[PDB]
RNA sequence: CUCCGCGAGUGGUCGGGGUGUUUACUGGGCUUAAAGCGCCCGUAGCCGGCCCGGCAAGUCGCUCCUGAAAUCCCCGGGCUCAA
RNA sequence: CCCCGGAGGACCACCAGUGGCGAAAGCGGGCGGCCAGAACGCGCCCGACGGUGAGGGGCGAAAGCCGGGGGAGCAAAGGGGAUUAGAUACCCCUGUAGUCCCGGCCGUAAACGAUGCGGGCUAGCUGUCGGUCGGGCUUAGGGCCCGGCCGGUGGCGAAGGGAAACC
């Protein structure tokens, strides 16, 4: 892999070594690759699977629009969405917008039925929306489990949050949507001030 | 007070000539000066010589190759080219090409620090990739000019060719002699008529 | 007048005037924003006029206050 | 969906319109809503070389306005169909 | 018709602080916007509370330090028994850690934490966090 | 405030005139005071746009 | 109108944060309540009679001066009010209307604005009662009032 | 034919609750999806500026007399555990 | 068709505008009389007298109804000339209620900003109307231009909001 851009450099070059240092000053991945050398164990998952047709004269002509999450299940999650002609392309090209969206998220507890100081959950009340689908979510006590929907557990368990309540609203079974309003939430974290 | 450019050669410029719009941004912030009759806005030249210092001061604190000094204005093309040619910044008249900074594919794709650019109302892409890929910017407002993203302002004409070679004339003197190049009392070899773009 | 939520402490933007009346030489204290007709109080000649404004003055104006 | 905010007819803080008849026509519009071109006119068309300066031939040129609805309008060519990013600029329709 | 002076002045500070100022006045304002003001401020919520002193009943400006994330006052003002403050306390805060709510009992409003030490209930007012 | 709360992940250059964190994927600007150079500047995203002014704490100039 | 008007005025006078008497003042405030006494017995209202102070005599404000009101002052010197100035004004208002009304009963603009007068007249008989500045059996009879005109 | 779920049970139709922030106090919406009375005066109701003093009605804290037993939650014990 | 006269009813061209006024409906020639409601300027008066408002009331386009007057133009219904497969429509000629005034009734409308009323806070730029203040000019005018405040009326657009158009 060529290391452009020139954070791929430093990424190459072994000058930044740690995702946190990519988070903690504020620089913007522009490369899947950086990535790829500094969170090895990424986990992937294909959250949704959607045929688009667009129609013309001689008919629709067809694509698939693959939504993608990856993460490491330490805090760190990233969703992207892919549309090609193929099923194979569009996985990867919803892979390549997943890691570069990836986001740290800020963990730990909160619940008034919990005392640890463990990361198993979120800190404090957040909330993301995408189009209409409105997720809050809420620290939990451990041992709860994740109390959101299939499609919503992927991405809180890829971002390593291990109890969670949650409280939707719109139409949650546009998947996309659902999906991306469970990823802004997470991403959400780091603006509250603290 | 003393002036970086004697006082008859600022006001023979025009530099402290605004456009007759409103800003209520700068008027509080008290970059203007008075107002005449006529209804035009007249700056203050006492923070317009302050702020050109400053900026020298910033600009000599990065490498001469990584600050990008673009103008799509044509009247700046000339005095943007003799600002750098003295001080060796990626001189960009024309077209900033959309995608320079926020594509790394590009054939130019440009790795820049710093971002100068002439009137952010007209050279608004330029400034747009900035906001975007988080490059700090300079600019010679005016009353006309939206200040979004704009982390060094200097208020000044930049509208006029004299205007506009008168400033960049002393910018580019000054940045020298902070760099070092340049005695505290030296002056650059060509004088600001030939900075003036024809 | 302006938003009181918004200046600090509001103060009269209107001013008191002493007047000496041309004829007579009396020294009167008037209204700058009179809303009626101003007298001299020793003559009677008109000392102000009042407009939708400041008011207009008939007579020299002495100091205001 | 509401096409323009205008409601297509510069109306203004009003309740009603005093309202005009269409010249070719009488569908008509209120007084906003209804296009008003002006046109030079004069009688006898470019005579002027064998007239006016030959005899004495006191010629005169009256400014005529004409009113017409949107069927009008559009039938005489003075209203296009302009596109969406095209409704919003201000074009003086030729006079 | 203006009614209700504090959620007008608590509204004011999520308005301010939104657009990243430095300090905002508040007018009009009686006893109830100062007793919370001085909570707030011995929380870190909101600098120095200078007072001006105009015909029109007084001013207040609050100098902000960001450390809002979200305020407002509770409507209407509910009566609580100090058993009760647990469960008004996650209505309207997150986390158990995080954020106060504005208490006005009969020994003075103070924090909901300090109504829990006095092991006291009250009148709810406000929630910052 | 915040009591006894363990928050974990990294902590985004926080901005210095608002406390607004330069969140993952809005990218913010750090750089010197520009009479000086010596206190560091940290704009976030909101604050550029807004035009948000600030201040050096070791000398008195101020900016946009 | 009360309700659901187009315009929606600030116009008023800023008074002093804490007014204090004037310095150039040349009146004590023995002088000061007698003056007003004087216009009182000359006929004008308390609101009109605080107009002729400022203008031709320049006393700024009977209180800060006096300590005393307008009204307060005038009513220690035998100068009793048939009813509150502002009632009196708004009872007025609607005889010159419905006398309006007679030869032009077909004004419904001028029958409306009479329906907001003598709406404004109900409002403050009511706030009058409670305070008790007028009698608790008074009743707005429009042709039992003829007199005020 | 084979496999799946539950199993002395497992199904069908009804009714209630959840479903359902489709009754919204927590906690919905009303330009265009259903939804602002054509407009206004106003009674009851609800909601109401600031400061000072009094009462203590609401409100808050403690305690008492009570709110039958059964039912409910926690703890101990006895039926072999369980019920 | 042209000229000299008379009578009659309706309307108020250009100026003239996302101009003005009004709660809505609505209001466009001039002079006058009687009223109403606002905006601005104010060290004028009272001292919370306020908001919303079920039920209750009042006003409320056009058409239409009741009784009287009037009747130019237009014109439902109807009569005729055409067109058409048909044409009880579209066009043409004609035509009666009606349209206009007065007294009363009706009480509806895409009665619309499809946006209830009252109050506070939240970047700005720009056109224009009313008042006022400051500066510069003066068709020496109640006039014009620049700037500030208050109040309206349009456009673009922060933050924010929205399913989106968009606000
Ligand atoms: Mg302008
Ligand atoms: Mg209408
Ligand atoms: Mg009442
Ligand atoms: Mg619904
Ligand atoms: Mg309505
Ligand atoms: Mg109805
Ligand atoms: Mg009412
Ligand atoms: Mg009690
Ligand atoms: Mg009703
Ligand atoms: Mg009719
Ligand atoms: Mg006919
Ligand atoms: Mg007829
Ligand atoms: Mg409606
Ligand atoms: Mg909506
Ligand atoms: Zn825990
Ligand atoms: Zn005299
Ligand atoms: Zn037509
Ligand atoms: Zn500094």
């Amino acid at each position: 892999w060529e290391p452009k851009t020139a954070l791929g450099r430093m990424v190459k070059e072994g000058k930044i070594r740690t995702i946190d240092e990519i988070f903690a000053n504020n620089l913007l991945i522009k490369e899947p690759e950086i990535v790829d050398i500094l969170l090895p164990g990424l986990k992937q998952e294909l959250l949704n699977l959607n045929l688009v047709q667009r129609q013309t004269h001689a008919g629709e002509r067809n694509q698939f629009q693959a939504v993608v999450a990856v993460g490491n299940e330490d805090g760190y999650v990233g969703v992207g969405i892919g549309k090609s002609r193929q099923v194979r392309q569009a996985i990867e090209k919803a892979t390549r917008e997943a890691k570069l969206n990836i986001t740290p998220v800020r963990r730990g507890c909160g619940s008034w039925k919990c005392s640890c100081d463990e990361p198993h959950s979120v800190p404090f009340v957040v909330s993301g929306k995408s189009g209409s689908v409105e997720v809050t979510l809420i620290p939990a006590p451990k041992g709860v489990g994740l109390v959101a929907g299939d499609v919503a557990k992927v991405v809180l368990r890829l971002a390593g949050i291990k109890d969670v309540w949650t409280k939707t609203r719109g139409d949650t079974r546009t998947t996309l949507n659902f999906a991306l309003a469970v990823f802004n939430a997470l991403r959400n974290t780091y603006y509250f001030k603290l | 007070y003393e002036y970086l450019v004697p006082l008859e050669k600022y006001l023979s410029a025009g530099v402290r000539l605004g456009t007759r719009l409103s800003n209520k941004y700068l008027e509080e912030r008290g970059f203007i000066y008075a107002v005449r009759p006529d209804g035009l806005r007249i700056f203050d030249i006492k923070k317009i010589d302050e702020r050109l210092r400053i900026a020298a001061k910033l600009i000599a604190r990065y490498p001469p190759d990584r600050v990008l000094v673009h103008t799509t204005r044509p009247y700046g093309f000339k005095p943007v080219q003799m600002f750098c040619k003295f001080v060796g910044c990626k001189a960009l008249t024309g077209r900033f090409i959309p995608g320079m900074l926020t594509n790394p594919n590009l054939s130019n794709y440009l790795e820049v620090d710093l971002l100068f650019v002439v009137d952010p109302r007209l050279d608004s892409q330029a400034v747009a990739e900035a906001a975007k890929m988080g490059i700090p910017v300079v600019a010679l407002v005016d009353t006309d000019t939206p200040h979004q993203y704009i982390d060094f302002m200097i208020p000044c004409n930049n509208k006029g060719r004299k205007s506009l070679a008168l400033i960049f004339w002393v910018l580019a003197r000054q940045v020298l002699r902070e760099r070092g190049e340049l005695k505290p009392d030296q002056d650059l070899p060509v004088p600001p008529e030939e900075f003036e773009t024809r | 007048p302006q938003r009181f939520s918004r200046v600090l402490i509001p103060q009269p933007r209107s001013r008191f005037v002493r007047l000496r009346c041309p004829d007579c030489g009396n020294e009167q204290v008037t209204f700058s924003h009179a809303a009626m007709v101003v007298r001299c109080l020793v003559c009677g000649r008109v000392l102000a006029q009042p407009t939708g404004g400041k008011a207009i003055f008939a007579g020299h104006v002495v100091k205001v206050l | 969906p509401k096409k323009r905010k205008n409601r297509g007819r510069k109306k203004g803080d009003k309740g009603r319109e005093p309202y005009v008849y269409c010249d070719n026509c009488g569908k008509v519009v209120p007084r906003s809503k209804a296009i008003r071109l002006t046109v030079p006119y004069s009688p006898v068309p470019p005579d002027l070389a064998r007239e006016l300066e030959k005899q004495g031939a006191i010629i005169s040129r009256y400014l005529v306005t004409k009113t017409y609805c949107i069927n009008c309008a559009v039938f005489f060519g003075i209203i296009k169909v302009r596109p969406r990013e095209e409704r919003k600029k201000r074009v003086p329709l030729q006079q | 018709v203006m009614l209700d002076l504090l959620s007008n002045a608590l509204t004011a500070i999520k308005n301010a602080e939104a657009m990243g100022k430095r300090q905002v006045v508040i007018w009009p304002v009686n006893k109830l916007i100062y007793y919370t003001l001085r909570v707030l401020q011995r929380y870190g919520y909101v600098g120095e509370i200078e007072y001006i002193d105009d015909g029109r009943g007084g001013k207040y400006v609050v100098q902000l330090l960001g450390k809002i994330n979200d305020i407002g006052a509770i409507r209407p003002r509910f009566p609580v028994k100090y058993r009760e403050i647990v469960e008004w306390e996650q209505k309207y805060l997150p986390a158990r850690q995080i954020g106060i709510l504005v208490i006005s009992t009969s020994q003075g409003v103070m924090s909901h934490l300090e109504a829990k030490e006095k092991k006291i209930g009250g009148v709810l007012l406000a929630y910052v966090y | 405030s915040i009591r006894g709360a363990r928050i974990y992940g990294p902590s985004p250059p926080a901005d210095s005139t608002t406390n607004w964190p330069l969140a993952p994927l809005e990218r913010g600007v750090v750089f010197a005071c520009p009479n000086c150079g010596k206190t560091t500047i940290v704009r976030s995203a909101r604050a550029r746009k807004l035009g948000v002014p600030y201040r050096c704490p070791e000398c008195g100039f101020v900016g946009p | 109108p009360h309700r659901s008007r187009h315009k929606k005025g600030r116009s008023s006078s800023v008074r002093p944060p804490h007014p204090t008497v004037p310095t150039w003042i040349q009146y004590t405030p023995e002088e000061v309540e007698q003056l007003a006494v004087e216009l009182a017995r000359r006929g004008f209202p308390p609101s009109q009679i605080g107009i002729i102070l400022r203008d031709q005599y320049g006393i700024p404000l009977v209180k800060p001066i006096t300590g005393k009101k307008l009204t307060k002052i005038l009513e220690e010197h035998g100068i009793k009010q048939e009813l509150p100035e502002d009632l009196l004004n708004l009872i007025r208002r609607a005889l010159r209307i419905r006398k309006h009304l007679e030869e032009h009963p077909k004004d419904m603009a001028s029958r409306r604005g009479l329906q907001l007068v003598e709406s404004k007249i109900h409002r403050l008989i009511k706030y009058y009662k409670r305070v008790g500045k007028i009698p608790q059996d008074f009743v707005y009879n429009p042709e039992a009032l003829s007199h005020l005109a």
